[PDB]
């Protein structure tokens, strides 16, 4: 019988060898994870589409900000195969209320707090 | 010596850039024709269609004629842009 | 190509943000600025609701992290005054 | 440039005449040359409906 | 000549299917991409402790507004000025 | 790592030797000062521009129309500045943005000369042995626009 | 007179004479009809460009079904050149 | 007959008016004329998306045929635009390659330019100096 | 359907916006009712909005027929010879003033299907492509497999 699959919590374990490749570095952990579904719910289980709605990633290609938690991980995990998860940057720092209308999310996953439309 | 393409067909292609780099300039002035590079100016239905197939390098076909339906139907007044 | 933009940075899609897209498309000849157009707006609109939302829950995350700070201290100060 | 629009409109879409040299040639090379050329798909104007194919004379 | 008993695809006998190396490459592509959300997954901020409770009163907020809003479900009001309106359907000039 | 001179030796295609930067460089503020001074001198006749507009890229020139498939918000007459303007080009010369060229290198002003409606299009959806048939008709607001000027000024 | 070609709107005959008339006046040598290009000479579809030559220099070039309508079409091109009514020459500036 | 219909002929004619250009008894009867026309604006829906597929097909083909003028093929022009970083869709470069053939001469050159380049820089993979028309303009 | 419709090219009655631009709409005739629920709606504008319509549109002759009428109509005469008339039956004020202002902003050419989005009486600055264009010329003129 097709059911649920129990990931090995080694999977989730990662390796020096993977911290290099990634960079990433295993202390001071990323606080929040940009998702995107890259993959269509269709011909899944659908536990799959459900955690897809609950984790509100309905539109494909359309990032999404998690908290980087066990829980929203444990969610992540399931619907992992549908998903591409990066960590969010913030090279200026969090955005405040002054500039919270000039952000933008550059596809490297940075949220660059001004944006000026204007060369460098 | 380096040309990205050969300049002796059509316009000569030189690229560039600003110096701020933000823009590409292209100068491409046309290539005339050199005078060596010229010669001087020299001083039945069955049949019917076979003929005229032979002389325009087509079919049969498109030689015959077509029924009353599709002639009244072709349009006498097309619309003519430019 | 959208890997090659990827690499260097801009969206996938050059349709997507960038000057190309979320540049005003035209301004009035005496040089006054355009009404904001319906997709940027909606797009400024967007942006902002994904940012509020980053605010929010990093200052969630931030406050639950103190909060546990705080009850490890409550447990140790007690322990230490009822064994005291 | 600067034609008039008869004589443009018919070197536009006038038809050229192509040579290949068959000699130790692959068929199947020279058939896909010959079918661009042919159909006319080298040919910027080039559309199905346009009837912009060229002659080629295959020695 | 070549006939592929009964139904492609679903039979005992199916029509064969070869992966091309453009199907290895998008499955390795995928492949990529799951190993590196293995990757960013390993790496929690919190732990399940520390997160403990730290959005009960958002989330209980949130369900106080949609409990709210469920329980003001009620006919919509009605005015005068709505029947009254219907007697412009006769307004004529003079 | 000498290798003798075999069919495969080397690879088919030609060995390109591109400028040295610094020669080439000095080409580059050669070729953009002359076409600087084909501009300044006015050595052009009509200017052609690649334009984004609305969502599309137009290929425009001065006198030329353009349909688009939604209203602007402009009266009818009004004058408008293209501001996305990625290629502006001339018989000798074409200029390319990167990916947009400069407010202070090209000026496209178009005119705002019809608001209309689309023809009625139909949309009809049918699927057979299901009792499923539906059809709609929509009309698509239009702007028609003439494009009076492209101006480029000397500033390459 | 937009979208309007020269000869359009100006009915002119034997082309070549006005454009040796209008050289003589400019004290340039009379030009010399060349064929440029041709393709299909011997069918029933020619193309033959024809291009003017002046001291060895190209003034113009014309394409035609006949060598003779060729020729006439570039002398048109010259005079348009001369003229100054290029169809890409500067547009009217209202 | 207490309530009959009397616009019969023209609820006919609403869809006989659609197959008039029909052929044979499709554009007189009723019970034919229906089903064709109901056809014909399915297919008429239908065609919007075959519209614009077959218009990038065409430019695609004729920005193939122009390249391939210039000794370029089609995927080697596109990409080479892109990494300049010239954002010139297929229609206005189908259009450029018919009407402006020097334009599309000189975006070859850039194309071939650029293609060169990034060999070179294959080549030489290393620190060496990024090729001059290889930078790409930042956006802040 | 577009082979089941008539269509045309765009294009502008006299070239409109090269000089100045021209209001195309030159007539607007209402036939409207004293009595009849039908004509409300046109009885409002004309109170209300046809005034304000007729100043800011000097170029355009407003008739306004109040006769018995089951069907209130508008007719726009075009300068290019063009008349559309449209039914204001059972249309409220904003409707009415929405329908006119289309009306004012629009050309008197057929709605019809239009062939291209664009259109350019000049197209070609560089020479139209031929085949003889991107293609060397040889020393006299000689074509392939020509002896002398
Ligand atoms: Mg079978």
């Amino acid at each position: 019988k097709f059911t649920r699959s129990r990931i090995p919590e080694k999977v989730f374990q990662a390796s020096p060898e993977d911290h290099e490749k990634y960079g990433g570095d295993p202390q001071n952990p990323h606080k929040l994870h940009i998702v995107t579904r890259i993959k269509s719910t269709r011909r899944r289980p659908y536990w799959e589409k459900d955690i897809i709605k609950m984790l509100g990633l309905e539109k494909a290609h359309t990032p999404q900000v998690h908290k980087n938690i066990p829980s929203v991980n444990a969610k992540l995990k399931v619907v992992k195969h549908l998903i591409r998860i990066k960590p969010l940057k913030l090279p200026q720092g969090l955005p405040a209320e002054e500039n919270m209308s000039n952000t933008c999310l550059k596809s490297t996953g940075e949220l660059v707090v001004q944006w000026h439309l204007k060369p460098v | 010596t380096y040309s990205p393409l050969p300049d002796d067909y059509n316009c000569n292609v030189e690229l560039a850039l600003t110096s701020d780099g933000r823009t590409i300039v292209c100068y491409h002035p046309s290539v005339d024709i050199p005078y060596e590079h010229t010669k001087p100016i020299p001083r039945e239905e069955g049949p019917m269609i076979e003929q005229l197939s032979k002389m325009f390098f087509t079919t049969k076909h498109r030689w015959y004629p077509h029924g009353r339906y599709h002639r009244c139907r072709k349009n006498l007044n097309p619309p003519k842009d430019r | 190509g959208g890997q090659w933009r990827l690499q260097q940075g801009l969206a996938a899609n050059p349709s997507g943000y960038g000057p190309l897209t979320e540049l005003p498309d035209w301004s009035y000849a005496d040089g006054r600025p355009a009404p904001p157009m319906k997709g940027q707006l909606r797009r400024k609109a967007e942006r902002e609701t994904f940012a509020r939302r980053v605010v929010l829950l990093s200052q969630e995350m931030d406050a639950g992290l103190q909060a546990w700070q705080l009850r490890q201290q409550k447990l140790q100060e007690e322990q230490r005054k009822q064994e005291n | 440039s600067s034609f008039s629009r008869a004589p443009q409109q018919w070197a536009t879409f006038a038809r050229i005449w192509y040579l290949l040299d068959g000699k130790m040639q692959p068929p199947g090379k020279l058939a896909a040359m010959a079918s661009i050329r042919l159909q006319g798909l080298h040919k910027p104007v080039y559309h199905a409906l346009s009837d912009c194919g060229d002659h080629v004379v295959i020695m | 000549r070549g006939r592929i008993p009964g139904r492609q695809w679903i039979g005992k006998h199916r029509r064969p299917r070869f992966v091309s190396l453009r199907a290895k490459q998008n499955m390795i592509r995928r492949l990529e991409i799951e190993a590196e959300n293995h990757y960013w997954l390993s790496m929690p901020y919190m732990t399940r402790e520390q997160e403990r409770g730290h959005a009960a009163v958002r989330r209980r907020e949130a369900f106080e507004a949609i409990k709210a809003a469920a329980t003001s479900k009620f006919p919509p009001h009605r005015f005068i000025a709505d029947q009254l309106d219907h007697l412009n359907v006769t307004k004529k000039w003079s | 790592g000498y290798v003798p001179k075999t069919s495969l030796s080397s690879p088919p295609w030609p060995e390109v030797v591109l400028p040295d930067p610094v020669e080439e460089t000095r080409h580059h503020a050669e070729v953009v000062k002359k076409v600087n001074e084909m501009i300044v001198t006015g050595q052009y006749g009509r200017l052609f521009a690649v334009v984004h507009f609305a969502s599309r890229q137009w290929k425009v020139t001065s006198e030329d129309l353009i349909l688009i498939g939604n209203e602007l918000d402009l009266a009818c007459g009004e004058r408008i500045r293209l501001e996305k303007v990625l290629l502006v080009g001339a018989d000798n010369f074409t200029l390319l943005g990167k990916p947009l060229l400069g407010k202070d290198l090209v000026r496209v002003e178009a005119t705002v000369i019809e608001k209309t409606e689309s023809w009625p299009r139909i949309i009809m959806r049918f699927r057979k042995r299901k009792n499923f048939k539906k059809k709609r008709i929509v009309t698509t607001p239009q702007t028609v626009l003439r494009i009076n000027s492209i101006e480029i000024a000397p500033c390459l | 007179m937009t979208g309007k070609e020269l000869f359009e709107m100006w009915k002119i005959i034997n082309p070549m004479g006005l454009l040796v008339e209008e050289l003589k006046k400019r004290n340039v040598s009379a030009p010399e009809s060349r064929l440029t290009r041709q393709s299909g000479g011997t069918t029933a579809l020619p193309l033959y460009f024809v291009g003017l030559y002046c001291d060895k220099k190209l003034i113009a070039e014309g394409p035609g079904e006949t060598v003779l309508v060729a020729e006439e079409e570039a002398a048109r091109v010259a005079l348009r050149k001369l003229y100054g009514f290029t169809e890409n020459r500067r547009p009217w500036n209202y | 007959l207490r309530n009959r219909v009397t616009d019969r002929y023209f609820r006919i004619q609403e869809v006989l008016k659609h197959a008039r250009h029909f052929r044979g008894r499709k554009n007189r009867c009723y019970r034919l004329a229906v089903r064709t026309v109901i056809r014909a604006f399915v297919k008429c829906t239908k065609a919007r998306y075959l519209k614009k597929k077959n218009m990038r097909t065409l430019w695609i083909n004729r920005i193939t045929a122009a390249s391939q003028e210039h000794g370029l093929k089609y995927p080697a022009l596109i990409g080479n635009l892109v990494k300049c970083q010239v954002e010139l869709n297929r229609k206005v470069l189908a259009d450029l390659a018919i009407y402006e053939p020097k334009t599309f001469k000189s975006l070859a050159a850039l194309a071939s330019r650029r293609r060169h380049e990034g060999f070179a820089a294959a080549l030489g993979d290393g620190k060496e100096p990024e090729g001059i028309f290889s930078r790409v303009v930042q956006y802040h | 359907t577009a082979r089941g419709t008539p269509s045309r090219f765009l294009a502008s009655v006299l070239h409109n916006g090269l000089g100045r631009y021209v209001q195309q709409l030159q007539r607007l005739s209402f036939s409207v009712s004293r009595d009849g629920a039908s004509s409300r709606g046109a009885r409002e504008f004309v109170e209300r909005e046809v005034i304000d319509f007729a100043r800011r549109n000097p170029g355009v002759v407003i008739y306004v027929n109040s006769r018995p009428c089951c069907v209130p109509r508008v007719v726009a005469e075009y300068l290019n010879g063009a008349v559309r008339e449209e039914s204001i039956h059972c249309k409220s004020v904003e409707e009415i003033s929405t329908l006119v202002q289309k009306l004012a902003d629009q050309s008197g050419l057929d709605v019809i299907r239009i062939r291209k989005p664009f259109h350019t009486d000049n197209p070609s600055i560089q020479g139209q492509w031929h085949p003889f264009t991107n293609k060397p010329t040889t020393f006299r003129g000689l074509r392939p497999r020509e002896v002398q």
